[PDB]
């Protein structure tokens, strides 16, 4: 998520587009960093997985 | 006179909703002083913009719009789709075209093979018939200055921002998506002393922006982003008016349905650690403590005043500790850090008596997690040591 | 088991982490916010009331106190009166800096003020170290001043009607209420009933005095422009805003300005327009001076250092911009048409145009490598562009072979657009590897010998003598590589240069170059007409025909020709020409356009142009290194000194592809009917409607006030290099280390990002060093060894002026802020007098002169006593004394042997006749009122004080003071133990108010030197008595300047 | 806004979509316009409170009471 | 344009060294560590709106006088024969950098090493220098200050101004321009003009250099009284609502009543103040800084030597065989100047004239007891230390409190006209 | 392949440069500590110059 950034600012990809999320990893204050079609679709995908798979 | 406020703003809802009282706004009495702008649409337009161009360059010339003047969008079909649109009912054919390419598109007749319409085809430009064209390759901030001046603004692609967009042919013809939320039928207000919008502008010194809710706290990303931009880049000159001075503004002379239940409104709370073991009083900290819901602030009676959080065997009060569950933090306002209480009465750091102080910032919050989805049963993870029982 | 220890678990306040933002910072930064107005009263102290009046009384009716008719008092109507320190406690301001400082009534404890910087190791919470009160004070005057800064608004006025006043003009608060305003702000409005203190002191005023007397109106139905009053104040937040609006004043400018200065930096391309008219005085502060720019200049290229990913994204926007307003595009097929029609022979089994455009492989992609190359000239300080070196043949490759020929062509033309200074070197050595073993030539050593890679020669020390010196090469032996030699000698490009910018509103941030002047690798000749056709007189036109007929005359070489078929040789031949003869736009469009782009872009440029000059092939001249420093060597004082071995090398190298590069040069065309005016006219009108540059030059404004300040602050408690003068050298101070001043700085920084609204970097990049010698300064070096510095001016900066007047405020009313001044004596006094304990009469004190007194240091020790004998200790003239009589004792011995002392000392000290003078300096001071008719004693006190004295931290000093009374009162014992050894009571305001007079216990008039406008009837309006006096109603300046942006104002013609 | 209002009653009585003759985005920079307001007081104060309220204030100020 | 580069340094008064001591030079670069500190007096004097005091800066005119010691006492070590700059120290202070862009403390070794025993009014040439002659931004943008503390140095009176009068001065990009100050007042303008030629140096003819000619011209014809709302020059003029205060502010103004007449040509002379009291008048400094910044590349006509003292004469670039005369006035004269030329116009009361005259009368007697005491101070501070003696304010003489040549300077400036 | 001498001589001077406290140390309060823990140990020093 953070390598491919720079390359890719503020550009789809796969039909996904770029958007617009939340960054409070700076100590004290927390504001709004853009992120890109691969980023956007890495930070969708990394709650699958940390959550996890069902199975039926 | 046009205010922005930190929140999505709709003609009917945001009328509705008390959304100037859930601010803080004094009541207005009648309302007729008052009126709301609708923005909902402009914001997709502004996540369309986004999927293109940057955020930043659409942010600024975005900047640079005048609310209180009117203008829309014109869409075009292509250009041979245009021809066809002409060919068929020819009162369409405005007095700028050719008057070759009028008379000839008046045949009648199958033109593909008479070879002087199909030059004159070729040698047409839509640009030549009107002005002001987008031709989807122009800069934002040249959209918007055209939007500014004027009242039709003619394009040819969809990917536009600002103003509502009206067809010019029937829908045969264009053969783009199906965005029925901002294209109308193909065939086809005026502003109170006051006028409620979302988006800060610069365009004329009566516009004013609303400050009182931290710009940290703000719960919609997208204007998060509008606002963090527009105060990063133009801070030394936009008209920052507080709650209080809009409630005067708008009772200067005068004074003298289905509703959610997932909304809320929170503030945040500031008070001081005091230490009056003797009669005198010593001030040791100054803490703020976030995202308290006003309703229970209500039911448990808090008041600027100064309370004692301990029982007499010597845990903390019942009501504090559920307040700072119910919280999300507190943080020292001196060092910008994230403070942890101790519950124990072991003399270093131990807070007795607290003074409140007043209440900043107040605004509208969903308690909707956003995760809970699906029913399904809940399973929390929490450290030992946690007051469980209680 | 009640450890009480775990609990102390510190945090630290500031961390460190890997930092890539600083991308995020040199394409944006925020502006810092400067313009914030002001509508409440414009003073930092106020009056409270200590202890309650007493009314009623059984000696004077009720009916002749006003506050029984409940009449309003411009004052406090009590018993006691004191003066706090309370900023902003009156004002309504649209931007809160959030640098306030509240102090409590001295009746309560204000530790904790003392206590906030290096007290991480204090475990009780009414103690602080001594140590630190230094560091601790000049943080505190830095919030006060940084909390002050703010501008005065002009709200409105309404006629007095009523006889009060001779029908002056008062002025109105915006805010809830505003009836205790108006009766706060015009003291002189009161009536006078009665013969009360504060009755006499109102009649003993003037009256003409009050109000507005001074305005601007410059227009009709207009706001007047400015006005002055007199109204509640003090002279302190006056001064300082008064030097705050001077600094904006000096910054202000006016829109013609900026319309010559916008259509000089726009070339003529753009035109604006602006008003002709009168006014409302603007204000718009844009305007710096070229030291601050220089200085933001180094401090950028000191953040960016050796590390290629944080400038690689500046040039990806330069070239998206160049592609975004440039006139020429890639034409699709025109090297395939072309070689489409070379004449060939099927039954050959090598085809030159088939090799060749399968070694080519145009795409459109390719032109954003030419972009970025473009872009790299702006920046050869730092940046250098070379070629990378996988277009290199894999094993240098051989003559025999066409794709090495090719290869060999595509690297010749690509190599000449580079800011590498070795590419004329490896364009020579390309042609060397391939022609090893077919012609050979006399290298220098073993190690770079002809079959050494060409890219390995990248620096000026491995330049051939052969290539220096043609004659070494032999014309029989070399004739190919001898041609190759003159002809890279004799046309190579030639460097040149340009005009840009308008200096006069944004002022200069070249270095090593003069002012307004762009330098370029390649011959720039301005353009005569604005509808172009093709043309071959260009440089980089000959260069292609050279390269081509150089490649003929290998094919025809008679040691080369026998080896290939006749159809082969025509096919080549016919090829060349071909490649020689393409009609290609890229040549000219790089000799009369790029510069004129290059221009128009440079002056919006986050990251200004950083340049060093371009030689060609003067090897003497070649630039070796550029640094910068930060720091100061053992003693060496002057930078010019110490610049050449305090200094860290910066530069990295990027590399590109050849084959984009050579597409881009072989494939151009214009559109087919271009006017270059109207296009451009068309194309540059959108990017001349932002404020960034504006916004950048008060974010260097900042930066630079921020520096002065830190060096200026750092000196106060440590050695620098700098003059400077000092005032708080009686409060005692640790002996100061790096980490000490590190810290302090880290404070600083805190703070001041606090106080401005910025969340990105300032100050971080000096952070990484000891801030105890700062400096700034920049060099660069030749082959040859002579060196170019640059030392940029210090200008001054208000913010610590400023800082430096409150601290000359603060050497004489230091009381008012809680700290009290000089030492302390301990011994018991019984009596029913009533004089003040910081005041106390002169008899008491003794010091290190008077007579008998026993001066006390390092080396004590105690004898016990035997079978009846005193207890003895050594004085430090060596003699034993008994525990009696006076002692000089320095605080830090008694800190260091508490227990014993306390143990040892406490009965006599109590009951027996022995007193101690401690030497303090400076200490915080705390209030016990106590009413005189009845017995009190301070003993408990004065025990705690001592007892919880500790070798890292003492408490506030306790003083038990009695309370002023209006009439006859009895008298009863009271027990003292601790009086300072000065005056320390300039805290009181006035006593019994409202009562005629005070017949017992400290008396205190209203005092009329604070008022000396008022009360001194032949005095100017307007006059200060800083620093020794803070008078409180002052005459003030209010404005209603606008603030309108730029395009408000300035609009262009569409 | 006077101009843009006057363009558009120009509109309506020229009875079309848009005005040939406009008083508002015109060529000229005329920026340094004033009109008359009702912010602005004749003593060249702002009129965020009322000159009448003004008055009360400064006059209730003095006020004295009847004593007990 | 300028062709000779020459400056003239402070001469002692009285004393036996240059009036500075370490106190002084300290107090002096606390904020800054650059001798030139023209924009650090412009913040302290903080747009004349008021009376500015210190410790040990009583006045505007002690701190200008101050800077004009440090500099003079500073120059004299990169300008010795042997030219080094940074070998000996001048009070505990060495150059850094030999471009002369900053004041150090001594390393320890010249610290040991005695110190060098300045000079008086020493005359030196610019192009002397080395570095200097080498670059000539550098020398333009020096040589603006350098010129001002001339202008101060020059007598033992107030600073020397510059008026001219000319129509042909008058242009469209100088109408424009001078359109945009309306409002303003007389510190501003000086302000950003001031600001303006610091960042770069005026042209012999420019527009920038023709506008400050104009505004001086308007000053000095208001000051006077010549030129005022009845009587303007192309409807411009000056407005000075208190007249007579401690704290005089002066705006721009236009109006459209009446406009005089111009007689054709092209004149000019020299201005100064004698009494004491300029040290309390910052727009007197302003302007005689104005044309400090005018002189960089201007080439001002020459001064008569005979109104000079002697160690002044022949200046080459400065004062001359015959030259123009300077003229001194007074300043409570020239008010009552002001009000009687206002009542012959008839645009002045008896009553308004007698109330401005009650004003003069008490700032001039609050001005000059204020002069004396710190005057008799600095006495007192001399005579108690003998090795480090030092002046706060430009010394002056009893003598110097009278009425001189007010009449003639008035008629003069009057027929400039 | 490519040329390192920047980037050589950027990390050389930040090195050299580093604000270490570890030679202070060494050479002022290592010295007092040694000095004061000796006399204390049960195994005397035993040093060969």
């Amino acid at each position: 998520h953070e390598g491919v950034a720079s390359s890719s600012i503020g550009k789809p990809f796969m039909g996904v587009p770029a958007s617009i999320v939340n960054d409070e990893s700076v100590v004290g204050v927390r504001a709004a960093r853009p992120i890109s079609g691969m980023q956007n679709m890495i930070q969708h995908l990394s709650k699958l997985y940390k959550r996890g798979f069902s199975y039926r | 006179a046009y205010i922005a406020v930190p929140a999505v703003v709709d003609s009917r809802s945001s009328e509705a909703i008390g959304l100037l009282e859930s601010f803080g706004v004094d009541a207005g009495a009648d309302a007729n002083d008052v009126s709301y702008q609708d923005h909902d649409y402009v914001l997709d337009q502004l996540q369309y913009m986004l999927d293109g161009y940057e955020a930043g360059d659409v942010i600024d010339a975005l900047v640079h719009k005048n609310w209180l003047h009117h203008s829309v969008y014109c869409l075009l079909p292509p250009k041979s789709q245009l021809l066809e649109y002409w060919k068929s009912n020819p009162s369409a054919i405005p007095d700028n075209v050719d008057r070759r390419l009028r008379k000839r598109l008046m045949l009648k007749k199958d033109l593909r093979k008479d070879d002087e319409y199909n030059q004159l085809a070729r040698a047409f430009k839509i640009s030549d018939v009107y002005a002001p064209l987008i031709s989807s390759t122009t800069s934002p901030m040249t959209m918007i200055q055209n939007l500014n001046q004027g009242e039709i603004v003619y394009t040819t692609t969809d990917r536009v921002i600002g103003a509502r967009i009206l067809l010019y042919a029937p829908r045969k013809y264009y053969a783009s998506t199906l965005s029925f939320t901002m294209t109308k039928c193909i065939i086809p207000v005026p502003h109170s002393r006051f006028n409620v919008g979302t988006f800060p502008s610069i365009a004329t010194p009566k516009c004013f922006v609303m400050s009182g809710v931290d710009i940290e706290s703000i719960p919609n990303e997208f204007i998060k982003l509008f606002y963090q931009r527009v105060k990063s880049v133009h801070a030394n000159i936009l008209n920052d008016i507080s709650p209080q001075i809009v409630s005067d503004m708008i009772n200067r002379k005068r004074l003298r349905s289905h509703v959610d239940v997932y909304k809320v409104d929170v503030v945040d709370m500031l008070f001081e650690v005091v230490d009056v073991a003797d009669g005198l009083r010593n001030v040791s900290r100054k803490l703020t403590m976030h995202t308290v819901p006003v309703c229970i602030l209500e039911m448990l009676g808090i008041e600027i005043a100064d309370y004692c959080i301990r029982q007499e065997d010597g845990m903390l009060t019942d009501w504090f500790l559920l307040l700072t569950m119910l919280s999300d933090g507190l943080t020292d306002r001196r060092t910008h850090c994230q403070y942890l209480i101790n519950p124990s009465s072991v003399p270093p750091d131990v807070i007795l008596n607290i003074s409140i102080t007043g209440f900043i910032n107040r605004h509208t919050i969903d308690v909707m997690p956003d995760i809970y989805d699906f029913v399904k049963p809940i399973g929390a993870v929490l450290p030992k040591g946690s007051f469980k029982s209680t | 088991e009640f450890i009480s220890s775990w609990q102390n678990h510190p945090i630290v306040q500031v961390s460190a982490d890997v930092e890539n933002k600083k991308t995020a910072q040199l394409l944006h930064a925020d502006t810092p916010r400067l313009v914030t107005w002001d509508a409440g009263l414009c003073t930092s102290f106020k009056i409270v009331p200590i202890v309650p009046a007493q009314v009623p009384q059984d000696v004077l009716a009720y009916t002749f106190f006003t506050s029984s008719y409940a009449i309003q008092s411009p004052f406090p109507e009590a018993a006691v009166s004191r003066i706090v320190v309370h900023t902003r406690w009156a004002s309504n301001v649209d931007f809160d800096r959030d640098s306030s400082v509240i102090m409590a009534p001295p009746t309560e404890n204000n530790i904790h003020l003392f206590k906030q910087l290096l007290n991480t190791e204090t475990l009780s919470v009414r103690g602080a170290n001594p140590l630190m009160f230094r560091a601790n004070v000049l943080h505190m005057l830095l919030e006060f001043v940084l909390d002050n800064l703010y501008l005065n608004r002009h709200t409105g006025f309404s006629q007095d009607h009523t006889p009060f006043t001779e029908g002056a003009n008062l002025r109105s608060l915006p805010g809830p209420d505003a009836e205790k305003w108006y009766s706060i702000m015009y003291p002189t409005r009161m009536g006078t009933p009665n013969v009360s203190k504060i009755c006499n002191f109102v009649a003993s005023c003037v009256r003409n005095r009050v109000g507005r007397f001074d305005r601007a109106q410059m227009m009709n139905g207009a706001m007047s422009e400015w006005v002055d009053v007199f109204e509640t104040s003090d002279a302190l937040t006056v001064s300082i805003r008064g030097r705050w609006m001077a600094r904006l004043a000096r910054m202000n400018i006016n829109p013609t300005e900026i319309e010559w200065a916008l259509t000089e930096c726009a070339q003529g391309y753009v035109t604006v327009t602006s008003p002709y008219a009168p006014s409302v005085n603007r204000l718009m502060p844009y305007r710096i001076s070229n030291a601050e720019r220089q200085i933001s200049q180094i401090i950028r290229i000191m953040n960016i250092g050796n590390n290629a990913t944080v400038i690689q994204p500046v040039l990806q926007d330069i070239s998206v911009l160049l592609q975004r307003i440039s006139p020429l595009q890639i034409d699709p097929t025109i090297i395939s048409n072309t070689m489409s029609t070379v004449s060939e022979s099927t039954t050959q089994t090598l085809s030159p145009a088939s090799s060749i455009l399968g070694k080519l492989r145009p795409s459109n992609s390719d032109f954003s490598s030419f972009r970025v190359a473009l872009a790299g000239w702006l920046y050869n300080g730092v940046v250098t562009t070379v070629i990378d070196d996988s277009s290199y043949p894999k094993d240098g490759g051989s003559v025999t072979s066409l794709e090495n020929l090719w290869d060999f062509f595509i690297l010749a033309l690509a190599l000449p657009l580079t800011t590498d200074p070795c590419a004329p070197v490896k364009a020579f050595m390309t042609l060397a590897n391939m022609m090893v073993g077919f012609e050979t030539i006399p290298m220098d050593n073993q190690i770079y010998t002809q079959s050494r890679r060409a890219s390995a020669f990248s620096t000026p020390h491995t330049w051939p003598r052969c290539f220096m010196n043609i004659q070494l090469i032999s014309p029989i032996d070399a004739p190919i590589l001898r041609q190759w030699a003159e002809i890279i000698h004799r046309y190579w490009p030639n460097p040149s240069q340009i005009r840009y910018g308008a200096p006069n509103v944004f002022g200069s941030a070249n270095l090593f170059t003069p002012p307004e002047v762009l330098l370029l690798p390649i011959d720039h000749q301005p353009a005569n007409v604005t509808t172009p056709t093709l043309d071959f007189t260009n440089e980089l036109t000959n260069w292609r025909a050279r390269v081509c007929e150089l490649m003929k005359n290998l094919v025809d070489n008679q040691r080369y020709q026998p080896g290939w078929t006749q159809s082969l040789v025509s096919s080549m031949r016919g090829t060349l020409d071909k490649l020689k003869l393409i009609k290609s736009m890229t040549p000219m469009y790089l000799q009369q356009l790029a510069p004129v782009e290059l221009a128009v872009i440079a002056p919006m440029l986050p990251f200004p142009p950083f340049q060093v000059p371009y030689v060609r092939l003067d090897r003497d001249r070649v630039p070796t290194m550029v640094g910068v420093t930060r720091q100061s060597r053992d003693t060496i004082t002057q930078p010019a000194l110490s610049l050449s071995t305090t200094n860290t090398t910066v530069g990295v190298p990027l590399a590109l592809d050849a084959r984009a590069i050579t597409v881009a040069l072989l494939s151009g065309k214009y559109p087919p009917d271009l006017v270059t005016n109207v296009w451009y006219a068309d194309a540059i009108y959108p990017m001349y409607a932002d404020t960034e540059v504006f916004s950048n030059l008060q974010r260097d404004m900042i930066t630079c006030e921020a520096v002065q300040t830190l060096v200026t602050l750092v000196a106060q408690i440590s050695e620098t290099q700098y003059p400077v003068d000092r005032y708080l050298d009686w409060i005692p101070s640790l002996r100061a280390s790096a980490a000490t001043a590190a810290t302090f700085a880290e404070w600083v920084n805190t703070s001041m990002k606090t106080a401005f609204d910025l969340s990105d970097m300032l100050l971080e990049p000096l952070l990484s060093g000891d801030p105890r010698m700062t400096q700034l300064a920049i060099q660069y070096q030749q082959y040859n060894g002579r060196t170019f510095n640059i030392i940029p001016e210090m200008p001054g900066s208000v913010i610590a002026d400023c800082v430096q007047l409150t601290a000359e405020v603060f050497n004489h009313e230091y009381n008012l802020f809680g700290i009290a001044r000089g030492d302390i004596i301990i011994g018991r006094v019984q009596s029913t007098h009533l004089w003040s304990p910081l005041a106390p009469p002169p008899d008491l004190v003794f010091d290190r002169d008077t007579p008998g007194v026993h001066i006390f240091g390092r080396d004590c020790r105690i004898s016990f006593g035997m079978n009846g004998a005193a207890p003895m200790i050594r004085d430090e003239t060596g003699l034993m004394v008994p525990f009696e009589g006076n002692w000089i004792f320095p605080l830090a011995l008694w800190q260091m042997n508490t227990r014993y002392f306390n143990q040892q000392f406490d009965a006599w000290i109590k009951t027996g006749e022995l007193r101690i003078r401690i030497e303090m300096g400076a200490y915080p001071y705390m209030l016990h009122y106590y009413d005189p008719r009845q017995y009190a004693n301070a003993w408990n006190l004065t025990s705690a004080w001592l007892e919880e004295i500790t070798p890292t931290s003492i408490p506030s000093v306790p003083f038990m003071v009695p309370i002023s009374s209006d009439h006859d009162i009895s008298s009863a014992p009271a027990v003292q133990y601790i009086i300072s050894t000065e005056y320390n009571d300039r805290s009181l305001f006035c006593t019994n108010s409202s009562s005629p007079q005070t017949i017992a216990g400290p008396d205190k008039h209203i005092p009329v030197e604070r008022y000396n406008i008022l009360t001194n009837p032949d005095a100017p309006p307007t006059q200060i008595q800083l620093p020794e006096v803070v008078d409180l109603y002052n005459v003030v300046t209010r404005y209603a300047y606008e603030t309108p942006p730029i395009t408000a104002v300035v609009m262009g013609v569409p | 806004d006077e101009a843009d209002e006057a363009t558009k009653k120009q509109a309506k009585d020229t009875d079309k979509s848009k005005a040939q003759v406009t008083y508002s985005d015109t060529g000229i920079n005329n920026a340094n316009e004033l009109s008359r307001s009702g912010n602005v007081d004749n003593e060249g104060g702002s009129n965020q409170k009322p000159m009448s309220t003004r008055i009360a204030e400064a006059t209730s100020a003095i006020v004295s009471k009847h004593p007990a | 344009a300028r062709a000779a580069f020459l400056f003239k340094t402070v001469g002692f008064g009285g004393l036996q060294n240059v009036p500075i001591n370490d106190e002084l030079s300290s107090h002096l670069l606390r904020a800054g560590n650059s001798p030139w500190q023209l924009t650090q007096f412009l913040d302290w004097i903080s747009l004349g709106r008021g009376l500015a005091t210190s410790a040990l800066v009583p006045t505007a005119g002690s701190r200008y006088y101050q800077m004009s010691c440090l500099l003079s006492g500073t120059l004299q070590i990169p300008f010795r024969p042997n030219h080094r700059w940074g070998d000996i120290r001048f009070l505990r202070l060495v150059w850094s950098a030999p471009t002369l862009d900053g004041l150090v403390v001594a390393p320890p070794q010249v610290l040991a090493q005695p110190a060098l025993q300045a000079q008086a009014d020493r005359v030196y040439d610019c192009d002397d220098y080395p570095f200097l002659a080498r670059d000539p931004r550098f020398k333009h943008r020096v040589y603006q200050q350098l010129s001002a503390v001339t202008l101060l140095n020059l007598t033992g009176f107030g600073p020397i101004s510059y008026v001219r009068v000319d129509e042909d001065m008058w242009s469209g990009d100088v109408n424009q321009l001078l359109m945009n100050y309306f409002g303003h007042t007389f510190a501003e303008i000086a302000y950003t003009l001031c600001q303006a030629s610091a960042n770069r140096p005026w042209e012999y003819d420019g527009t920038y250099a023709r506008m400050t000619q104009i505004v001086l011209s308007l000053f000095w014809l208001s000051y006077v009284g010549v030129i005022h709302q009845q009587n303007t020059y192309r409807t411009f003029y000056f407005q000075c609502n208190r007249r007579g205060d401690a704290a005089e502010v002066w705006i721009l103004s236009c109006s459209l009543n009446h406009s005089a007449q111009i007689r054709p040509g092209n004149r000019s002379l020299f201005v100064m103040p004698t009494s004491p009291d300029w040290n309390m008048d910052v727009n007197l400094i302003l302007s005689s800084t104005l044309t400090g910044c005018l002189c960089s590349g201007s080439q001002l006509p020459l001064i008569d030597n005979n109104s000079v003292p002697a160690v002044s004469r022949n200046i080459h670039g400065w004062t001359g065989r015959a030259g123009n005369q300077l003229h001194g006035f007074q300043v409570r004269r020239m008010v009552t100047e002001f009000c009687d030329r206002l009542r012959r116009d008839g645009v002045m009361t008896q009553a308004q004239q007698n109330q401005v005259e009650a004003l003069a009368d008490q700032t001039q007697q609050f001005k000059r007891d204020k002069l004396e005491t710190w005057a008799r101070e600095d006495d007192q501070y001399n005579q108690a230390h003998p090795n480090s003696t030092m002046f706060r304010t430009k010394p002056f003489t009893n003598a110097q409190w009278g009425r001189g040549n007010t009449g003639a300077t008035s008629a003069a400036i009057a027929a400039l006209i």
